[PDB]
């Protein structure tokens, strides 16, 4: 055929053969950058010149069979010529227009599917709403913002893998054939694009555009959502503004909040622990956030918070050399300081052990509602500038800055005791206590802080102690800018040191982060959170404890079922069931356990009536001393934060909802998971031919037979080994799996063994 | 999927005489008529047909042990004498989402004296004024309409 | 690489590798190839000993006691103690070197190694190193190859496949990350070496010769730099260097500045490509004739609308050319026009027969032949190419008159901007209002005529150049317009004849001769037209209050050259429009910001607010929004037409003086150090250009006004 | 003024499918903000809860 | 709050029948804001009598504050292409529908 004959021609010459045999496929793309042509400077002039010619458009040989030589007016569409470097026949724009007006027609059913991003833009515009323009001074604060809504926020590598599986089915790398998580999106796309004639490279590029995230540094003055950035030209101006709203669909996720809560819980529960470092590491390695391990999210998500930063420092990575103090992200900009320990007596006869910075340092702070700068000397506040939308933002920012300054003037201005203790009843460090105290009331300090006149100049105004604008007098080094201050432009990530106390210390010996700086606020998990760690369900509560128990049961469904079929007793005495029975009242747990145990006895006695859902629902209740009873229960009470929740043995219940149509299980509304089944004959062989779970066996082996294409591996028998071409032309011997394990659990046992040995 | 294949799959390589509950969900029927089911089924006790695309229950066999019959989310309309005679032992019935005009077509269900519960939802009959009480009058044997009794009390199993 | 190692492997193994290396006093951040090698070693070790257990009967099993015991992950003392304990308990012989694993089922020490190179070579090196037959060897390869003694691989196919596949995936990831080559390279036999890049040979001598005077070797300089500490070197140097090295601030206050001195000489001459204010157009109000649209047909129809073709005669001679040849060119043009008129089969384009007058007019073959310098090195007349100082000239008032006529309106509309999508958003409506107001303001201005005329000229020129490579093509200068009656009018400014168009580069020139009709008399200002040839080709009747007066209709012929880049820049002149708007809209917007409301109507329809936009004997003259609109449009269009390096040089070096004087006006107490240098730099830019001399006069006037 | 109009936004729960008679619903936006378990002759069936 | 706590079937809100001539997404956003604000109230201790929602873009858009035409004298808006008297036009006829009978 043409391809192999061309390869033979290439091999005939000495140099082409030498380059073929020498260069490895790894460096193929390196010899793709050795272009001997010449890039056309000023292509606009070149295009203007070219269009005047007769045949400036290059078409392919096949065009000779479909488009006739001349049209009705005898104009010349295509010419019997060839391009410089190939066999591309020469044609004129007449050929393009003739093809459009009289060419063969097909169905563009897949074009909307491949081009969902552009059509999504179309829909978002078509359903928008407008409002009156307003003319006024515009302030466009500069910041980073999303670009393309509708993305899955996948890493470039994951998007490449998805594209390779979707459009390049039998050319996927070894990682996919040695991979387990066949993403749902991949199968969705494979089903969507079954019969698509579009050029596969175009499909790949469009999927890449659709599934990737992008961020840009822009000046915005209003809404920052992704759908509010694609129309930034229409919305914001230098002197005007436009009221607009996209009318499509927003995809604001919540995994960031879940990660915040998870990290906060981990730090709060490990700070009191004996070995916070190894403990937190073990937790992070064995925790799942909405069906995905937390390690991937930590490596992927660009979150910035004290808990996550300390987690990174413990695990070992780079974090910003700054701290978010009082709800404001700080950043050093100029000068240097030295940390010195001292004891300070406040105005309430309270002695506090503090560490103050001595030096002529400068910081910039960016909060949720303000932006400020602060130049501080050795225990001396020199200059403070703030800008904020509201007066309250101004006041909180200034309070944060002054408490950070840690000057001696405010020390004598403390009124009332500073004995604030966080919700965990752990003593708060003096600076945080002072911050909260001055948040509560600072009028006395304002009266006794400092007052001096200021020269009047444009663009900046003073502030009186009652937090009102002033032009003739203000506080010492306190000023407010009438124009917004642009945030920090860059952040420095440096190597940092972490101690067992979860305190992050810089290379100069100073401390950077502490768990005490972590906010103790509690939120709600939008997405379910699963743990396989130790008795760490301290803040989980019953609501999430139920879901965690059901998740743990369903993860080990095979082992649980085998134990129930063979050794029910040991399964019943499992330790992991301890918290569930805590919720069940202590005056009835025996009756529930006995009832469920006798029900299981009847279940095993009978055959052909197997029901997985009932067993999963009723297993945790069989973990208590089974006192005999005769009453036929129908609703087993389940205490949930002082609210008796019952479980109906037959049929669905609010505390246990399983949908058969979707075969999905959820508990108290929260997501729990799904079962591994499809036909009503206890098998899982009915799938879409998932081509995963293969193990290589070294280089090609001739005995096993001629090499097979990946697409035809599906015919392989259980455990049969053959030769297949993986990657971009690498023949290897592969087999089907026989032991239902994965690569994740490897090294864990030896990991713990060597960890014990070292310590 | 189709009817017969679904019934064979549910049977689980067993004879059509040892099934106490049959689940036919999201199936399809040709010409909107029941197919597959035959007299051999004599132990069935809990049937369910949802989104099955049946125009009417005109080919239902004599499942004398049929007690919990469900025809939900379908477009069944016509005479119900076939249900009255073929399965005279119905106890729980569900017609939620069906296409029924008025009580003149739901009258034949009075023949079954064991119907302890009749469920209707998103139907044309329920639009009529005093639908609940009129149906109760038409079906005295009924005790729980739409999962509620004559005094608006939830019906525990 | 280091980041890849940290991310791809289990962090605990990373910690073990870090401890094992730190035992040797090494830092991973300096050496990472060793770090990656050790991490791979520990990973393969722990993979080997995983999922293996000893059953009740002693048979191996996969999930009691671990069948494999690890020794490689421990310290020296610990590893030695455990190997000794194994030897004593199981009566095993002491290997000469520390193994990696111990297999309990076969009771033997097995060393394991992952090799980037071939398996066999590493096997041989390990065997030669150990020199003992009591230790088993298991070598793995990232490529999917392995080897062991007697091929007695302890593990089952499943675990061997797992290890092979893990190493294969690691290799693929390292390669895709651009680190596989260095990793494979760093392996040297049985050890991993740090990357080395040492200066030896030529660079050693070069570095020895590239150091400060008081140093002799690069190593001595490095030692000096390393041991250096800051001890008042800068302070001492400042205390040493003379006070004469200082930046003195010279006060700048209302008296220092002076006007810029223009160059002296004769008045400057016109250099534009085409006539601007002295053109004449032969018009047809409605081209409804057969075969309309073709430039030749429209040109011929316009020609037939005029009578008065009299015998032409040289009026203003081409001081350097040969006037009779220009006369013959015009005569040939006319004769070809009559011939094609009587043909009755006018094609799309007209090709002119080559002739002596044509070939000389377009500079065909008038170029010195290229010879080797050595061959003609004896020629006395031989001398470097003449590149002396361009002749200084004097600003002549014709430029000011041309600009004044440019910034004024006309009778018809010289722009037909295309369509856009319908306005929906309120801001779209405000934008449409502003755009329509500006368009009406400058839809008829003279500068717009210049823009359209040049656009058409260059478009036709380039299209003919590409289509007619080796022919003399006759290109009428035509334009279209919309009269007050809303009739599609066509205007004929003149004709153009293009020479050889075998153009390859974007700077090589095609020579053409342009003959533009006119009604001015060159003899009034000869120095203006010293590059033109003028033939009194006819008489035209002009209407005035005293009836129809006959005047002489001239035809300026000149020879010019155009480059592809210049033609493109000509076709880009329409962008000039945008520039003007971008300077007024801002002003509009500015006031809106200070008023918090729209101001399009109170500016484009108030006609009361004004800006100083000129000078007159009474004083400074103030103009409305339209005056400024068309003034800026004319300035942009002329800048496009009269672009020259001196213009940009003067603009750049004058912006500084503008900013200094403005800062003085704002009462900012400005100061300067070497102001005379700035004046000299500005003055160096004024030599010959009419435009630049005019701008210098304008700046002198502005300084005069602002100083008071 | 007594005739001054105050604008409010009202969110009302419901269990009627608005795809049965959509024309009746033209000024409303329908969300599906949960599922409710209702007792019927065949147990506790789940149905959407509209807003 | 107590009535809300009696339900646990909350899902992620999604639009089944959208407001054709209106703002669909902002209704969803304001419903989410309502739920989040109720949870925040739950997190409080000294709950006052009533709680006022903070001003948000979606809240204004759903209310109509950002869609309300501004006020200007007729002198400054007379020259508007589509400036017309309020739409005092007879509403279009509508056929009888059976749903009112059922109501």
């Amino acid at each position: 055929m043409e391809r192999i004959k061309e390869l033979r021609d290439l091999m005939s010459q000495s140099r082409t053969r030498e380059i073929l045999t020498k260069t490895t496929v790894d460096h193929m793309a390196i010899i793709k950058k050795y272009t001997s042509g010449r890039q056309e400077k000023n292509p606009a002039l070149r295009m203007k010149w070219m269009m005047a010619m007769k045949y400036p458009i290059t078409a392919d040989k096949r065009i000779m069979e479909m488009i006739p030589e001349r049209n009705e007016q005898r104009q010349t569409l295509w010419s019997k010529t060839n391009d410089a470097g190939s066999d591309r026949v020469m044609v004129s724009p007449l050929a393009v227009t003739w093809w459009n007006r009289n060419g063969p027609t097909t169905s563009t059913v897949h074009y909307p599917k491949v081009y969902k991003t552009y059509f999504e833009k179309v829909e978002r515009l078509k359903h928008g709403t407008f409002g009156p323009v307003h003319f006024r001074n515009q302030v466009k604060i500069r910041r980073r913002v999303d670009i393309n809504p509708g993305h899955a926020d996948l890493s470039a590598k994951e998007a490449q893998d998805v594209i390779m599986e979707v459009v390049f089915p039998n050319e996927v790398g070894a990682r996919i054939l040695t991979s387990e998580s066949q993403l749902t999106i991949t199968k969705e796309k494979k089903k969507e694009l079954q019969d698509c004639k579009i050029a596969p490279l175009m499909v790949a590029y469009m999927l890449e555009r659709e599934l990737v995230r992008k961020t840009r540094f822009l000046p915005v003055a209003g809404g920052t959502s992704s759908v509010y950035i694609e129309v930034l030209h229409l919305t914001q101006g230098t002197c005007w503004e436009q009221m607009y709203t996209p009318g499509g669909e927003v995809r604001n996720d919540d995994v960031d909040q879940s990660l915040i809560i998870a990290a906060r819980n981990i730090v709060r529960r490990a700070t009191v622990s004996a070995d916070p470092l190894a403990s937190l590491l073990e937790m992070c390695h064995s925790t799942q956030i909405g069906g995905v391990r937390m390690v991937d999210i930590l490596r992927q998500n660009p979150t910035e918070e004290q808990a996550v930063d300390i987690c990174k420092a413990a695990m070992g990575l780079r974090i910003s050399s700054s701290f978010s103090f009082g709800g404001f992200t700080f950043k050093r900009t100029s000068g240097s300081s030295v940390k010195r320990e001292e004891e300070v007596l406040t105005g309430n006869l309270q002695t506090l052990k503090i560490r103050v910075h001595e030096g002529y340092e400068e910081f910039t702070m960016v909060g949720r509602r303000a932006t400020a700068i602060l130049r501080k000397a050795t225990r001396r506040l020199i200059q403070l500038i703030v800008s904020g939308k509201d007066e309250q933002s101004i006041a909180e920012a200034i309070i944060v800055a002054m408490v950070f300054s840690q000057e001696d003037c405010m020390i004598k201005a403390v009124r009332g005791d500073l004995n604030f203790v966080n919700r965990a009843n752990q003593r708060l460090n003096p600076m945080h206590q002072l911050l909260r105290h001055f948040q509560k009331d600072a009028k006395v300090l304002f009266q006794n802080w400092g007052i001096e006149p200021i020269d009047n100049v444009m663009g900046m105004i003073g502030i009186l102690p009652d937090m009102t604008p002033s032009t003739e007098m203000s506080l010492r080094g306190v000023r407010v800018s009438k124009m917004g201050v642009d945030e920090y432009s860059s952040t420095e990530r440096v190597v940092v040191s972490i101690d067992r106390f979860l305190r992050v210390r810089d290379q100069r010996g100073n401390v950077l982060l502490s768990p005490e700086e972590v906010s103790e606020t509690q939120g709600t998990e939008k997405l379910t959170i699963t743990y396989s760690s130790s008795m760490m369900w301290e803040i989980n509560g019953p609501e999430s404890v139920l879901v965690n128990t059901y998740q743990w049961i369903i993860r080990n469904w095979e082992n649980v079922k085998i134990q129930w079929s063979q050794d029910p007793t040991m399964l019943y005495n499992k330790m992991e069931f301890e918290p569930f029975q805590s919720l069940v009242p202590k005056a009835a747990r025996g009756q529930y356990s006995g009832f469920v145990r006798v029900l299981f006895q009847q279940m095993r006695d009978v055959l052909g009536t197997f029901d997985t859902v009932q067993i999963i629902k009723l297993l945790p209740f069989a973990a208590a001393p089974p006192e005999q009873s005769r009453m036929q229960f129908s609703s087993l009470t389940v205490n949930v934060r002082g609210s008796g929740m019952r479980i109906v043995v037959r049929g669905n219940s609010p505390v246990f909802n399983y949908n058969k149509a979707t075969k999905r299980l959820t508990v108290l509304g929260k997501d729990a998971g799904a079962l591994m089944e499809d036909p009503d004959e206890g098998t899982a062989g009915v799938e879409s031919a998932v081509l995963r779970g293969f193990l290589i066996l070294g280089k090609e082996n001739k005995r096993y037979g001629p090499a097979l294409s990946i697409n035809e591996l599906s015919n392989l028998a259980k455990g049969e080994k053959a030769n297949v071409l993986i990657g971009q032309g690498d023949v290897v011997l592969v087999m089907k799996r026989k032991r239902d394990s994965s690569i994740l659990t490897d090294s864990q046992t030896a990991t713990k063994r060597i960890r014990m040995a070292i310590n | 999927m189709e009817m017969g294949r679904r019934i064979h799959l549910e049977l689980r390589n067993r004879t059509p005489s040892d099934v106490k509950e049959l689940v036919l969900d999201n199936s399809r029927s040709n010409e909107g008529k029941l197919e597959g089911l035959t007299d051999e089924f004599e132990e069935l006790e809990f049937l369910s047909t949802i989104n099955v695309g049946l125009t009417s229950i005109a080919n239902l066999p004599k499942l004398n042990k049929l007690k919990k019959l469900e025809l939900s989310d379908n477009r069944v309309s016509g005479g119900l004498e076939v249900l009255a005679e073929k399965c005279p032992n119905l106890t729980h019935l569900n017609l939620s989402g069906n296409k029924i005009k008025d009580l003149s077509t739901i009258e034949p269900l009075k023949k079954l004296e064991n119907l302890k519960s009749l469920d209707l939802f998103n139907c044309e009959v329920t639009n009529l004024n005093d639908y609940r009480e009129n149906v109760f009058k038409l079906l005295p044997q009924l005790t729980y309409l739409d999962g509620y009794d004559r005094d608006d009390k939830e019906a525990p199993d | 690489m280091e980041d890849f190692v940290r991310q791809c492997f289990n962090p605990m193994i990373v910690e073990l590798a870090e401890k094992a290396m730190k035992e040797y006093g090494e830092d991973p951040k300096i050496e990472t190839n060793k770090f990656a090698s050790i991490c791979t070693h520990l990973e393969v070790c722990f993979m080997y000993s995983d999922f293996h257990f000893i059953d009740e009967r002693g048979e191996s099993t996969i999930i009691l006691k671990h069948r494999f015991e690890i020794i490689e992950g421990r310290d020296r003392t610990m590893a030695w103690t455990v190997v000794n304990s194994i030897c004593n308990t199981t009566g095993v012989e002491k290997p000469k070197f520390l193994p990696d694993l111990y297999d309990y089922k076969e009771n033997r020490f097995i060393e394991i190694g992952v090799t980037r190179r071939e398996v066999h070579i590493y096997y041989l090196e390990k065997a030669n190193k150990i020199k003992s037959e009591k230790t088993h060897i298991h070598i793995f390869s990232f490529t999917g190859e392995e080897m062991a003694t007697k091929a007695d691989y302890t593990l089952d196919e499943e675990s061997r496949a797992r290890i092979k596949t893990r190493l294969f995936t690691i290799r693929q990831e390292m390669a895709s990350r651009g680190l596989w080559d260095s990793f494979r390279q760093s392996e040297r036999g049985e050890e991993t070496i740090e990357e080395r890049f040492e200066i030896t040979g030529t660079m050693r001598r070069l570095a020895d010769q590239s150091l400060p005077p008081n140093f002799s070797s690069l190593e001595n300089f490095r030692a000096y730099v390393d041991g250096f500490e800051p001890n008042g070197c800068i302070e001492g140097k400042l205390s040493q260097m003379s006070k004469e090295v200082n930046a003195r601030i010279e006060p700048f206050l209302r008296t220092t500045p002076r006007p810029l001195r223009l160059p002296d000489g004769p008045p400057c001459s016109q250099r534009s490509k085409f006539l601007l204010m002295d053109a004449l157009k032969l018009s047809i109000e409605d081209p409804s004739h057969e075969g309309e649209g073709i430039p030749l047909y429209d040109a011929i129809k316009c020609m037939k609308t005029f009578f008065g073709w009299k015998e032409p005669n040289i009026i203003k001679p081409h001081e350097k050319g040969i006037n009779p040849n220009y006369l013959l060119t015009w005569k040939q043009v006319l004769a070809e026009l009559q011939d094609i008129k009587n043909e009755e089969k006018i094609p799309r384009t007209k090709n002119m027969k080559k002739t002596s007058q044509l070939k000389w007019a377009l500079g065909e073959n008038m170029a010195p032949e290229k010879v080797d310098f050595e061959d003609c090195k004896d020629v006395n007349d031989l001398k470097q190419y003449d590149s002396d100082e361009p002749e200084p000239r004097s600003l002549a008032c014709w430029i000011q008159s041309e600009f004044n006529k440019a910034c004024e309106l006309t009778d018809s509309s010289w722009v037909e901007l295309d369509e856009i999508g319908e306005d929906v958003a309120p801001i779209e409506h405000i934008a449409s209002m502003r755009r329509n107001y500006f368009t009406a303001e400058v839809s008829h201005c003279r500068a717009t005529e210049y823009i359209m005329k040049g656009v058409y000229i260059n478009t036709a020129l380039l299209n003919a150049s590409c289509a007619a490579m080796d022919d003399f093509q006759l290109i009428p200068m035509i334009s279209k317009c919309i009269t007050k009656e809303g009739r599609r009018k066509t205007n004929l400014y003149g004709f153009i004849i293009k020479g050889r168009s075998h153009l390859r580069n974007d700077t090589d020139v095609v020579n053409f001769v342009s003959m533009e009709f006119s009604l001015t008399d060159p003899r009034l200002e000869p120095h203006k037209w010293e590059k033109y040839c003028v033939l009194e080709i006819g008489d035209m009747l002009l209407r005035t209050a005293v009836g129809q007066v006959s005047r002489p209709m001239f035809l300026y012929v000149r020879t010019n050259g155009t480059s592809k880049i210049k033609m493109k820049w000509g076709m880009e002149m329409r962008r000039c429009l945008l520039q003007s708007l971008q300077q007024i809209e801002s002003m509009i917007e500015a006031e809106s910001s200070v008023k918090e409301k729209d101001l399009t109507k109170e500016f484009f329809e108030n006609k009361s607010e004004t800006w100083p936009i000129g000078e007159s004997p009474k004083g400074v003259e103030e103009g409305s929004i339209g005056k400024v609109c068309r003034t800026l449009l004319a300035k942009s269009v002329f800048n496009s037409l009269y672009a020259s390096p001196q213009l940009e040089g003067f603009s750049a070096e004058s912006r500084k003086l503008l900013l200094i004087v403005q800062a003085l006006r704002d009462n900012l107490e400005p100061g300067t150090f070497d102001l005379e240098g700035l004046y000299e730099a500005i003055e160096e830019c004024l030599i010959n250009d009419p435009w630049v001399l005019l701008n210098a006069s304008w700046f002198n006037s502005f300084l005069t006004h602002a100083l008071r």
